[PDB]
């Protein structure tokens, strides 16, 4: 179970930031 | 459950990764 | 206190006994005195690399556990594997719960990569890391659920420990069914998927009741025609009967035609009749029809209004086109009829699509139509519209309609017709791979006439659909590359996407040969060959390779395409697809942003997104033209079949394609949307649903290849017509018999009223003495003086059940007849037959 939990959480980590990253990409290539 | 949660997550870094390849590959263009 | 560490003294002196008590002491104070001990490390190292050590093991172990303090995993991992019994068994502390995550991560990446390369080149697998990860099996087995236990398994390959999860205590099949869909939606390797539903059928088989209906899916998945028909033959010895019949049905449902062809010959090779007529796909057609012809009730007054709202022969073709949609399947050609002299007001390529309409609109009608289409259609422009209806009305169902066909192209008059002719044959034999229907093709797209190859690309993607032809291919893009007629390059585009649809690794060359060729209409034939082949799982690589392709490319064509592949890609995944066309729908060129609208529309072909629908808003409003036709056609394919409570933008989009229609200075592309987006809405009189995706899971090829081919309608306006394909009824059969269809009312849990079939001088002020005077009046006057409701919706055996409300319909417990397979998936389902006094047959 505990290893499960951490990848997840790791994933969601990287999954967050990217998910902003892209987001602001995003407002850049609008501009 | 958390099986399906883990792939699930990786699936959705893969298709971020593959998006913000996309826009920094069309942000190149729209400055040429 | 224990403040200092003296004791690696103790281990560099030379009596193994101090040894031994100097490795026991650190490991006893290791978990605080990292920070110096590391330095050392070769010290311990030494103890376990020779061989004569008394506690090699425990060398190991502080080893282990001082790499792991450090930081360095990998040497951590190889040093807690070499120790053994207490290097990891514990299973009790921090120290271990890391090093046991890293040896499984080690080991899924391991057996990954032997799982790559299994031909006796798989690199050797320490016993000890097998050992690790079975007793790390065993604890996720014994200790909880065992569903993580299921998901290691899948993740490290080892079917082996997979099988026994399902088979072990596993509390329910249910897992067993978790089990299922998990590897069906959400795997990737061709092969481990297979060898996962190898697993899978059999221990459906060994089940004391086995479900029939499951391992047939799974066997339709993995392509064994043998197995389905010695499952069919066996379960009839075993006299079931209706398990039989459902299974038949589902076959028919999700199976492709070449399946289906092998299952009857197995078969072949009374009761056994019935069944082979249910899957050639007979019965099923024929309840279909009935089905839409009974319910099949259009808004008749919107087409009269589209009628005139038309002076451009475009927007006529169109509204014949939309007619045709909103008639689809229900055999009711009343506006072609009423309005004649309009009808005939189109000639030219206008009339071939009328044709083509008129013969659409009985869509499986089948035996009737080889001469209703004479009767109706008996010009050469109107002989090849008899013959592309012709072969619409069988679609995918050929049978002697093929021959018929092949007859009437082979004493061609070297014509448009052989256009119609080829288009027909192509859409008739869809898949069967038939080798004569394949060399007329060949000849007649050998025969470089412009129109007449570009039927004939088609017809050959179509004839040999998904069966990976090296000849095939040979041909076909040997003569992309060696001829002009830029129109039969745009057929043969389409052909060799077909060519490969479904395999999406199989060649994985002739996409790279396609996208490196310099010719811009071969470009677009490997980008749509992705996107068929690519179907439905969706590659990021082949995701990558279109986006990329989108951004850089230089033709427009090519990126309109490579954008509007993403819908096949990603069709499967809804939720995920509106984030990828976020902003790609923003790009400066047109032709992207109509890629991207048609991708949405593809993407979320039945489903009411409501993240679709909210990007395509603004879309329609686009300066440029063929971007709001693409958008609201998108729009109108995403809300099919859906009523203002399911989405609440219906009703707003069909006043922007009533006022768009009605507008007179809107440009005739947009109006060509617009007409086609009222006929995609009111398909099939409200009952036929764009659903790429089958009810149990399977990739519909009709359904695709349909949108493939309506989404090149930028160059062919009679190819709209192949979207007929992808209109699948939706509707829950009552048949419990063979031909029974007992009047069953099944109730639902939502209103039937509430959701589902939608629609059917100022008086001068002049204060000075006017508000006297109407106070005056007023004194003059003075002088003178649904809570019940049908939440229960009643329904009939071809009561069309819209796909989101499959799932609150009712079973029919109070009535006397009930379900066989579960009454939350639509299609044709069978009904245990209850006690004697079975009455109610309808048959209209």
């Amino acid at each position: 179970r505990q290893y499960y939990l951490s990848k997840i959480e790791e994933l969601q980590l990287i999954v967050n930031d990217k998910s902003q990253n892209l987001r602001r990409l995003q407002a850049q290539r609008n501009e | 459950d958390l099986y399906s949660r883990y792939k699930k997550l990786q699936q959705e870094l893969e298709f971020l990764e593959v998006q913000e390849e996309y826009i920094k590959d069309e942000q190149k263009n729209l400055k040429k | 206190i224990t403040s200092a560490a003296g004791i690696i003294s103790l281990l560099d002196e030379d009596e193994p006994q101090l040894k031994e008590f100097a490795l026991h002491k650190l490991n006893a104070v290791v978990n605080d005195f990292w920070a110096e001990i590391s330095e050392s490390v070769d010290k311990i190292e030494v103890l376990y690399e020779d061989e004569g050590f008394r506690s090699r093991q425990f060398a190991a172990l502080v080893a282990s556990k001082v790499f792991y303090h450090l930081g360095a995993f990998e040497e951590s991992l190889n040093y807690a594997l070499g120790a053994g019994d207490l290097f990891n068994v514990n299973d009790n502390s921090e120290y271990v719960e890391t090093i046991i995550a890293k040896c499984i991560d080690h080991y899924t990446k391991q057996c990954v990569e032997n799982a790559d390369l299994p031909e006796g080149e798989k690199k050797p697998i320490d016993q000890r890391l097998e050992g690790i990860v079975n007793k790390m099996f065993q604890r996720c087995l014994d200790d909880h659920k065992y569903k993580q236990a299921i998901g290691i398994a899948l993740e490290t390959r080892r079917l082996d420990v997979f099988e026994k999860t399902i088979l072990e205590s596993n509390d329910v099949p249910g897992m067993l069914a978790y089990s299922l869909k998990l590897c069906m939606s959400l795997m990737q390797n061709k092969q481990f998927r297979n060898k996962v539903l190898r697993v899978l059928v059999k221990i459906y088989m060994n089940l004391e009741k086995p479900d029939f209906i499951n391992v047939c899916q799974c066997l339709i998945f993995l392509d064994d025609p043998q197995a389905v028909s010695d499952i069919l033959e066996k379960l009839v010895k075993e006299d079931n009967l209706l398990m039989a019949y459902q299974i038949c049905f589902d076959l028919y449902e999700s199976a492709s035609q070449q399946f289906l062809s092998s299952v009857i010959q197995n078969l072949r090779t009374d009761q056994t009749l019935k069944m082979i007529k249910i899957l050639s796909g007979e019965m099923a057609i024929e309840l279909h029809l009935q089905f839409l012809i009974r319910n099949n009730n259009t808004d008749l007054m919107i087409l009269k209004n589209t009628k005139d709202a038309v002076r451009n022969s475009v927007c006529h073709t169109a509204t014949v086109i939309a007619n045709s949609f909103m008639h689809c399947g229900t055999t009711s050609d009343q506006f072609l009829r009423d309005n004649l002299e309009w009808l005939a007001r189109a000639t030219n390529w206008a009339k071939f699509t009328a044709t083509a309409s008129l013969g659409v609109i009985h869509k499986g009608h089948e035996k009737e139509a080889l001469q209703l289409m004479a009767t109706y259609l008996p010009s050469a422009y109107q002989e090849g519209g008899g013959l592309y209806a012709l072969g619409l009305i069988h679609a995918n169902h050929g049978g002697d309609i093929i021959d018929y066909l092949l007859n009437q192209l082979k004493n061609a008059s070297n014509d448009i017709v052989r256009h119609g002719g080829s288009l027909g044959l192509g859409l008739a034999a869809m898949g069967t791979a038939r080798q004569d229907v394949y060399d007329l093709l060949k000849t007649n797209l050998y025969q470089d006439d412009a129109v007449t190859g570009e039927a004939a690309g088609l017809a050959l993607g179509l004839v040999m659909l998904g069966s990976k032809n090296a000849q095939a291919i040979e041909d076909m893009v040997g003569y992309a590359q060696e001829t002009q007629h830029e129109k039969i390059l745009r057929g043969l585009a389409v052909g060799i996407a077909l060519v490969m649809y479904g395999r999406m690794e199989e060649a994985d060359a002739l996409i790279e040969s396609l996208c490196r060729d310099k010719d811009p209409i071969l470009r677009r034939s490997g980008m749509y060959t992705v996107a068929m082949a690519y179907c439905g799982s969706g590659n990021n690589k082949a995701i990558r390779r279109l986006l990329h392709v989108a951004v850089s490319d230089v033709n427009d064509d090519v990126r309109r395409a490579a954008v509007e592949s993403l819908g096949f890609i990603l069709f499967r995944t809804p939720e995920q697809c509106p984030s990828v066309v976020s902003l790609l729908s923003e790009s400066y060129n047109p032709h992207v942003r109509y890629g991207a609208a048609m991708a949405l529309g593809i993407c979320c072909a039945g489903t009411g997104n409501k993240e679709a629908i909210n990007l395509l808003e603004p879309m329609t409003n686009d300066p440029v033209n063929y971007v709001r036709q693409g958008a609201l056609i998108a729009s109108a394919l995403i809300m099919i079949q859906q009523t203002e409570i399911t989405c609440p933008k219906v009703n707003q989009f069909r006043q922007l394609y009533s006022k768009v229609i009605n507008d007179k200075h809107d440009d005739v592309m947009a109006k060509f949307g617009a007409i086609l987006a009222q006929g995609i809405l009111d398909a099939g009189g409200h009952n036929v649903t764009i659903s790429l995706q089958s009810r149990t899971g399977h990739t519909h090829m009709p359904s695709v290849v349909g949108v493939l081919v309506f989404t090149q309608f930028w160059f062919w306006f009679p190819l709209s017509h192949f979207l007929s394909l992808a209109y699948t009824p939706t509707c829950v059969i009552g048949l419990n018999k063979d031909l029974k269809m007992p009047k069953v009312q099944y109730k639902s849990n939502c209103k039937p009223s509430t959701f589902a079939y939608p629609a059917p001088k100022v008086s001068t002020a002049v204060l000075s003495i006017t508000a006297k005077a109407k106070k005056k009046e007023k004194e003059k006057e003075k002088k003178e003086e649904k809570e019940p409701e049908p939440n229960f919706q009643l329904l009939d055996n071809p009561a069309r059940v819209m796909p989101a409300q499959l799932k609150v319909l009712t079973m029919p417990e109070t009535c006397r007849y009930q379900p066989f397979k579960p009454l939350s998936i639509g299609g044709i389902i069978i009904l245990k037959d209850t006690s004697e006094d079975i009455e109610e047959l309808v048959e209209p």
